[PDB]
């Protein structure tokens, strides 16, 4: 301690008594067996004795592996300022299993001794260092609960980790910390800090011994911040008829906004069971609670997915061994081959395909057109895949969905207009009527993956033109009118009329889709069935060598990471020349009867299918070899080369 | 001994000092300046340049806005006396200060409670206002129980009684009775306010919130109008239907019920006076201005003087700039080739024409509507884009994405008093401007009636939730239809191509064919501009004018009511009766009076673009020439 | 007393409202049969005291009466929702409504839609003199 | 009629203190001034006593012309004059004038108690048996006036570019009711006033009032 | 009376009676006590406690 003011942790709830039991006739905490010295003593030992025996460079940016990483973290909080310690309990685990143990079955009295401790540490050293307040502890990573509904009430106000998807986030709650009472008489003005969740009143002025004269002034306190989070948890571990689950959430001071709507998370906090009043208006308390997680570390990382858009805006993701190799990745000759068959290993033989996905999830260039007064433009690359049932069009989407984080799904007509947008739902903890989003906003800035786009009634299809044109959503109803963001990018998955391609048919006709939204889509692949006996034996070999069962998805994020982070490709001379040579080809063979025409939707599919393979390349500078591949691309989905004017 | 606040007290003296000795260029007192207009009734603000503070003295700044909410009142009382020395005001006149031109500025989701109490400035789009209610700020209770006078009790943002009655030897604590007569009010307005398009976060819905406007600002912020509002973060307290208990309020005394009167229960929680914490945060704010205003400073003189002189001679330029017309044009469409047409029906749209009520009470419609209907990817989403984003009141809004209540009126109920809160609707929003509606033909015929019914008598009636109202809606109508099957036929007419009811299509003044021709000429220049457009982002754009010259042209020429002269009578019958001579091969459309009203119309607003005070035949040409060039003909093998 | 025209567009259940009633104290049983109610839309402060305390000098509690169902004479009583007449509406305007309350022979004289004239007497609802209805001193009307 | 319209451009041309002492004090004057046309059309008719027993004096032509919009509390308990569009108007209810009550313990009936249009007259004890019992009113003795609330808001040629009509709801007493109709333009000269029951003391409220505006003078424009 | 009611009428304003039965008493007695003879002044009528 240096004087700094130690903050009040609601996270933690309201305090106890603290009472201390002698265990003979040491001395435990009443209920508990922490002993808070010894468990301060043996954290400060843990944090500056701990190293990571099989860590990684790679996992660990910007640590000196040798030197003990938590005191590199309490340097790094020097540099930086902010009092927040990141602490893993599998690091916890590993060093001492009971204290491990201890911290995980009784949070709301080991984490201050960590705290504590932390403070010790870090003001022995750094001395002199200035902070807003004293060092606070979150743990994170404890043994996952796989689901949330095998917690038993033997498991009540301890720490756990979850992983779930952030379905709606409420508004700030003021959180009363220290009332400002004034005397009415003499204006004498006192404070008094929340002892247990109550605040006990004056009811006597000090200065002039009036009875019931000091007033609450309600703008002159301390007050805190608090966040309900509805989750949808995302368990592991699914037995029979179970459904999904929905779990609420509280963020204290500094969690707060800290997810939206869309990310999914691992959350770290205490599983908090409360009363629930009969009504409003009485104190009875129903003999049934209700559980609740008080959050302590939002974990944005996962293993099978690609990176969040805040893990990217965050400078220091790479370290610059990885920055240098991804760079030599890049100028490998074949980089874009490789990450198309990194992507999705278990499809056999759809380069194609597998190359527009790439280049959907790379995007295209981020534009700003506010200047020009011509709305903004969709960066995203809108994928369609068209082919019978047979086919691993769903296999696809579904691969897309669990791998892109913000990943959103719909399928035939399971999906409304509104359940699309948005609806008005009452809140069933604070009796309030809130909005709701649907699944392309909840996918703002991710991908929705829509198999059976073909059975798909016209009242929710005609969402999507909002949707793929403008990237935004303007809901107008009684309540309230607002334009939403969905910047989604959007993986269709549709049926051939009589759920299969019948060559007796052309191919607009074969899709049956309107030209609005066949030209809304940037790609369209027409996964035919080539009546090949090489390929039917690869691919029969392929799914019974998947049956009797590269480049890794590691290098795969960091790649796609870092070129969202830093490359920004541009128009090149040589490309505009080259986009506007390609666009007056493709009007001129689009221009025939059964063909899928083209438009400047088409030209501008081009420009950004051409910003994508730069990206691919890291090139920062749109040129003439990725109009060629765009267009190359453009063509070979749709299999221009393979109809012909007489189309069929 | 009636405890001093040291810090607010030293505050107070300081401003009163600023106020009293702050000079600007000229080197006059401009705060005794502008104070010499609080003595008129109705005006009891001053407003107070943050900026001004700051110079005069930082340390009294950086005071007043790091505990702005305690120290207010001493600078209203530091104003009160700064007024009274001077002048005769009535004694129990309030007087308050708002500020403006504060530095920096939040965001919503910036509002945390660490932000509470202390000034701060915010940006928002107004969602709908609140009546103008007296509100209760000091009242003077009396005692039911020793008819004791409780003076000066202040209301914090809730209804409060006096903690305790004065009588020593009287405990009373319930049984009290305003004295209105007694009681000072103030004006109180609550404006929902939602966080701007800007600052959204991923998948998030903007966030809402309610600002307080008190006297003098209580009737400044409008709904749909984007404001910056500068006051103070507070916490009203609510009576929340929290299912579970959280904080509680209770005596530290350490009473104890006897046996028959245990402390237990409802009894009990009555006894130890047990009540609950619940806040929600609120905005208390001192001043509202328009964040981007239109003017640096309502007839055409008001928005002269309103006007600087700088953009008062920009405006004079363009109206005496021959060729305006194409500038203007070029200038609101720089990133779209071709469709010269187009933009002159849109730049006429914007611009409007005179509407007139006749001696029978008829209301001519003066403001002209106009339809684009197109090929897939023609641009038809573009214009409405670019009119929505330049027009100031312009609406944006889809064919399938809106209901009935959410595209004309809503009605909710005055949460605070007994009267009823309209929630205006898009078409309101866009009250004497333009609504967009993009995918016109997508549209139900359950809200393709109220559109009709707008276009048609300028108003929209609602009877909902025991208010009835007649709302006025004096908006150009800008829309979008696919023709039938996506491509528009050449050999069929209009009304064949596309779905639109027959009343709806009658009173569109403007009607737009945008064929997708498949033309090397064409595909070639629209691929420059597009790649154009792609390669050289912020450049690429020469506007002869600027958007903001534009829009304040536009308020200044919006205006001007143009006559019609004998001259332009008689051209006028001529060019209908050729265009009737027209109409006798096949135009997609037939020509009925109302194509004469449109051409009415549309010479109307040709001389408003010019700021004519008399439609002149060059404009009935130009009007006429657009209508017949708009009116295609029907090409059958 | 008033005569209207008019059209029932509705009419409630019969349902029975009591002319006397018989209160029992709970101390001492003791009975108060046969207490006049007043006709229409009124209602009865029942006795505070038991007043037959005489019989023993321990007394009875305060509000000590329970009304006795089954001693109760109940009469039919029904309610009406008269309009005005579609032809007695001046043009630009909306019909008037009225309340009729109907006793013992009365009730389902009447169905609803028939065109009817009511003689009866204009009466204020007097059930005990206690966000919207600002007024103050206005009571329910009814015939 | 039992109804006196009087110019006030005249009351003012005569006796300027009076006019200025209207707006300021409205209730207090027009209580005055009722008495004293009482007194003089008394005088000059002694046989009209018997009908109504009162006389409204009502004031036409108020120079300031004040907007639905632009009422603030500044104006609270003065004679204001607006002009709008009546939107509701509900049916013609009697009000308590004078009401007499039954005291319903021993049947005495309780004079008349003049009510007021800002508080529930209530009574305290019987002045027979000295009870504070429950009390009735007694409608037969009772003597009831008509009251017709309707609201009145801006017509929309009056109404801004960007704004909606604002509305307010006044009291038509015993001499106006059904003197405007839904859609009827009409200027209204009537107290803005406050002190009756409206005020927000309930949770979730900040303590604001309701206002009405006690109409003195209903002329409609057409 | 504290008795948590069952949604029945309540039962009467002054319900408590005094059961002599179940009561505890213990004998009391009243004394008068008056100022010593000798030590009240001469011309005093003596205090009585
Ligand atoms: N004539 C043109 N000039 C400029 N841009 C065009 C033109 N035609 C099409 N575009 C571009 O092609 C896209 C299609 O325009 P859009 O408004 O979606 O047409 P539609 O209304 O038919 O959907 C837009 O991004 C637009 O910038
Ligand atoms: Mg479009
Ligand atoms: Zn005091
Ligand atoms: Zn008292
Ligand atoms: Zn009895
Ligand atoms: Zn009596």
């Amino acid at each position: 301690v240096r004087g700094t003011p130690v903050r009040q942790r609601p996270d933690l709830g309201s305090a106890q008594k603290g009472l201390q039991v002698d265990l003979q006739s040491k001395l435990v905490i009443w209920g508990t067996d922490v002993n808070v010295a010894a468990c301060k003593e043996n954290f400060q030992r843990f944090l500056q004795r701990f190293i990571d025996p099989l860590a990684k460079e790679e996992e660990n940016v910007g640590i000196d592996i040798t030197e003990p990483l938590y005191m590199q973290r309490l340097g790094e909080i020097n540099v930086i300022g902010e009092p927040f310690l990141n602490v893993n309990c599998e690091h916890i685990k590993s060093f001492d299993k009971n204290l491990y143990r201890q911290l995980i079955s009784y949070p709301q009295e080991v984490i201050p001794t960590f705290d504590m401790a932390v403070n010790e540490i870090f003001f022995d050293r750094y001395p002199d260092s200035i902070l807003e307040h004293q060092i606070q502890v979150r743990p994170f990573n404890a043994l996952k609960t796989k689901n949330m509904r095998n917690l038993n009430p033997e498991d009540i106000d301890q720490l756990i980790t979850i992983s779930g998807m952030v379905i709606r986030t409420s508004q700030l709650i003021p959180e009363m910390q220290e009332a400002f009472f004034q005397c009415q008489v003499c204006a004498h003005t006192t404070r008094v800090e929340m002892d247990r969740g109550r605040i006990a009143e004056p009811s006597v002025c000090g200065r002039c011994h009036t009875t019931h004269s000091m007033a609450l002034i309600h703008n002159r306190s301390l007050f805190s911040d608090k966040q309900m989070i509805k989750l949808q948890e995302s368990p592991e571990d699914m037995p029979a008829g179970q459904t999904p689950h929905t779990v609420i959430l509280f963020a204290h001071n500094d969690l707060v906004d800290k997810v939206q709507p869309g990310d999914r998370v691992n959350v770290t906090g205490i599983y908090r069971a409360v009363p629930i009043r009969v009504n409003p208006r009485v104190s009875n308390v129903k003999s049934v609670y209700k559980t609740h997680i008080d959050v302590i570390h939002y974990r944005k990382t996962d293993a099978k997915r690609l990176h969040g858009l805040d893990e990217e805006a965050e400078q220091k993701l790479f370290s610059e061994k990885r920055v240098e190799l991804l760079k030599e990745l890049s100028r490998k000759p074949d980089i874009y081959e490789r990450l198309a068959s990194a992507l999705a290993p278990s499809i056999y033989e759809h380069e194609d395909i597998k190359k527009g996905i790439l280049l959907q999830l790379f995007g295209g260039t981020r534009k700003d057109f506010s200047h020009t007064g011509r709305g903004k433009f969709r960066a995203e690359i809108n994928i369609l895949l068209c082919g019978d049932p047979g086919t691993s069009k769903s296999q696809l989407l579904q691969y897309v969905y669990n791998l892109v984080p913000r990943g959103q799904y719909t399928s035939g007509k399971g999906s409304s207009a509104v359940g699309l947008t948005a609806y008005v739902m009452k809140d069933p903890e604070t009796r309030q009527l809130v909005l709701q989003t649907g699944a392309l906003v909840l996918s703002d800035n991710g991908i929705c993956c829509i198999d059976e786009f073909d059975k798909m009634n016209e009242s929710t299809r005609s969402v999507l033109h909002e949707v793929m044109e403008q990237q935004t959503l303007s809901i107008a109803k009684a309540g309230i009118i607002c334009q939403l963001n969905a910047r989604t990018s959007v993986l269709a998955a549709a049926n051939p009329i009589e759920s299969q391609w019948n060559p007796k048919k052309t191919t607009i006709e074969n899709i049956q889709l309107p030209h609005t939204l066949l030209s809304r889509f940037d790609l369209i692949f027409l996964m035919l069935d080539p009546q090949d006996e090489a390929y039917d034996r690869r691919l029969a070999h392929h799914l019974v060598a998947l049956y009797y069962q590269l480049l890794d998805m590691a290098v795969l994020k960091d790649y796609i990471a870092y070129a969202h982070s830093t490359i920004m490709p541009r128009l090149s001379e040589e490309a505009s020349q080259a986009l506007i040579e390609a666009y007056v080809d493709m009007r001129k063979i689009g221009s025939s009867r059964g063909m899928v025409s083209a438009y400047p939707r088409q030209l501008e599919s081009l420009i950004r299918l051409a910003e994508a393979h730069a990206k691919v390349r890291l090139s920062n500078k749109v040129e003439a070899i990725d109009v060629e591949e765009a267009k190359r691309l453009h063509r070979e989905a749709l299999k221009q080369s393979a109809t012909d004017p007489r189309t069929g | 001994l009636e405890v001093r606040d040291e810090v607010a007290e030293k505050c107070q003296k300081l401003f009163l000092d600023f106020l009293e000795e702050f000079q600007s260029s000229d080197g006059e007192i401009k705060y005794l300046q502008l104070a010499e207009e609080l003595i008129r009734p109705e005006r009891n603000t001053l407003v107070v340049s943050f900026v001004d503070l700051e110079q005069f003295n930082q340390q009294l700044s950086t005071t007043i806005q790091e505990e702005f909410y305690r120290v207010y009142p001493y600078l209203c009382r530091a104003l009160k006396t700064f007024v009274k020395d001077r002048k005769e005001i009535p004694l129990a006149k309030d007087f308050y200060v708002a500020f403006q031109d504060l530095p920096t500025r939040h965001k919503i989701r910036e509002l945390t409670s660490s932000r509470i109490g202390l000034l701060t400035r915010i940006s928002g789009q107004v969602v709908r206002t609140h009546p103008v209610h007296p509100e209760l700020v000091s009242g003077t209770f009396l005692c039911l129980d020793c008819q004791t006078v409780i003076r000066d009790v202040e209301q914090q943002f809730k209804y409060t009684q006096p903690n305790i009655c004065r009588n020593p030897v009287c405990a009373n604590r319930r049984r009290f009775l305003l004295d209105t007569n007694k009681s000072r009010f103030v004006d109180f307005q609550k404006v929902r306010i939602q966080e701007t398009q800007a600052e959204l976060p991923r998948g998030s819905i903007p966030r809402s919130l309610e600002v307080i406007l008190r006297a003098e600002a209580v009737e400044s912020a409008q709904a749909g109008d984007k404001c910056d509002f500068t006051g103070t973060l507070i916490v009203v307290p609510d009576v929340s239907k929290l299912s579970t208990p959280g904080a509680r309020a209770e005596t530290n005394s350490r009473v104890s019920g006897v046996d028959g009167y245990e402390t237990e229960g409802i009894r009990g929680l009555r006894a130890l006076g047990v009540r609950d914490l619940s806040y929600r945060l609120v905005f208390l704010a001192c001043c509202v201005a328009p964040t981007n205003p239109r003017f640096g400073g309502q007839t055409a003189e008001s928005i002269k003087n309103q006007m600087t002189v700088k953009e008062w001679e920009k405006v004079f330029e363009m109206s005496q700039d021959k060729n305006l017309y194409h500038n203007l044009c070029t200038s609101l469409f720089p990133t779209i080739h071709g469709n010269d047409e187009v933009k002159r029906g849109v730049l006429l749209m914007l611009f409007g024409g005179v509407p007139k009520t006749t001696g029978e009470g008829t209301s001519l419609r003066g403001d002209i509507n106009v339809c684009i209907v197109g090929d897939p990817s023609t641009a038809k989403s573009q214009f409405l884009k670019h009119v929505e984003e330049f027009s100031p009141r312009a609406v944006y809004t889809s064919g399938k994405a809106s209901s009935a209540a959410g595209l004309t009126a809503a009605v909710v109920r005055d949460e605070e008093s007994h009267e009823f809160v309209i929630e205006a609707g898009a078409l309101m929003l866009a009250d004497n401007g333009v609504c967009c509606i993009d995918e016109f033909d997508k549209m139900d015929v359950r809200d393709q009636v109220a559109i009709h019914e707008a276009m048609e008598q300028q108003t929209i009636s609602i009877t909902k939730a025991g208010v009835k109202a007649t709302l006025n809606a004096r908006t150009s109508i800008l829309a979008a239809a696919n023709p039938i099957s996506g491509h528009y036929d050449r050999s069929k007419s209009l009304k064949q191509n596309i779905n639109l009811s027959a009343p709806i299509m009658s009173r569109f003044d403007l009607f737009f064919i945008l064929v997708d021709e498949c033309n090397e000429v064409t595909d070639y220049a629209i691929a420059r501009r597009i790649v154009d457009l792609h390669s050289r982002i912020e450049e690429s754009i020469d506007r002869v004018y600027s958007l903001d010259d534009i829009r304040r042209y536009l308020l200044f020429a919006r205006q001007f009511k143009p006559k019609i002269s004998k001259e332009s009578e008689d051209f006028i019958v001529e060019q209908y009766k050729h265009l009737r001579q027209r109409d006798g091969t096949k135009s997609s459309w037939r020509i009925t009076v109302r194509q004469l009203e449109s051409m009415i119309r549309l010479s109307e607003a040709m001389a408003r673009m010019h700021c004519c005070d008399e439609v002149q035949p060059k404009h009935v040409k130009e009007a006429f020439r657009l209508l017949n060039k708009s009116i295609i003909r029907v090409e059958t093998p | 007393l008033v005569k209207i025209p008019g059209i029932i567009i509705a009419a409630s259940a019969v349902r029975a409202k009591a002319t006397r009633i018989s209160i029992q104290c709970r101390s001492c049983r003791n009975t108060l049969t046969n207490i006049a109610m007043r006709p229409g839309l009124e209602g009865y402060a029942l006795p505070r005291k038991c007043n037959t305390d005489q019989a023993g000098r321990p007394k009875c509690p305060l509000d000590p009466y329970f009304i006795m169902p089954d001693k109760c004479k109940c009469v039919d009583f029904q309610t009406l929702k008269l309009q005005e007449l579609p032809d007695a509406v001046p043009h630009g305007e909306m019909p008037r409504h009225m309340q009729l309350y109907c006793d013992r022979y009365l009730c389902d004289k009447v169905v609803p839609g028939n065109r009817v004239t009511i003689m009866g007497i204009y009466s204020i609802k007097k059930f005990g003199l206690t966000r919207d209805r600002v007024g103050v001193g206005i009571r329910s009307s009814y015939i | 009629r039992e109804s006196l319209v009087v110019n006030y451009e005249d009351l003012a041309a005569r006796e300027h203190v009076l006019a200025y002492f209207l707006p300021e004090a409205p209730a207090e004057l027009l209580q005055i001034f009722d008495e004293a046309a009482l007194e003089v059309v008394l005088a000059m008719y002694p046989k009209y006593d018997r009908i109504t027993n009162h006389i409204h004096v009502r004031i036409s032509h108020l120079p300031l012309v004040e907007e639905l919009r632009s009422l603030r509390q500044l104006h609270l308990n003065q004679l204001i004059r607006t002009s709008g569009v009546v939107t509701s108007c509900t049916g013609v209810l009697p009000q308590l004038s004078m009401v007499k009550y039954n005291c319903n313990k021993c049947n005495f009936v309780l004079g008349p108690f003049c009510q007021s249009q800002n508080q529930e007259v209530k009574p305290g004890s019987c002045p027979e048996c000295q009870s504070a019992g429950p009390f009735e009113v007694n409608m037969e003795e009772t003597i009831y006036q008509n009251y017709q609330r309707i609201r009145i808001q801006e017509s929309p040629g009056k109404v801004a570019a960007g704004r909606l009509p604002r509305s307010k709801d006044a009291i038509l007493l015993a001499d106006l009711v059904d003197s405007c109709k839904p859609g009827d333009e009409i200027e209204l000269t009537g107290i803005y006033h406050n002190n009756y029951d409206g005020s927000l003391n309930t949770a979730n409220g900040f303590p604001v009032f309701a206002t009405v505006i006690l109409a003195n003078h209903v002329a409609k424009k057409d």
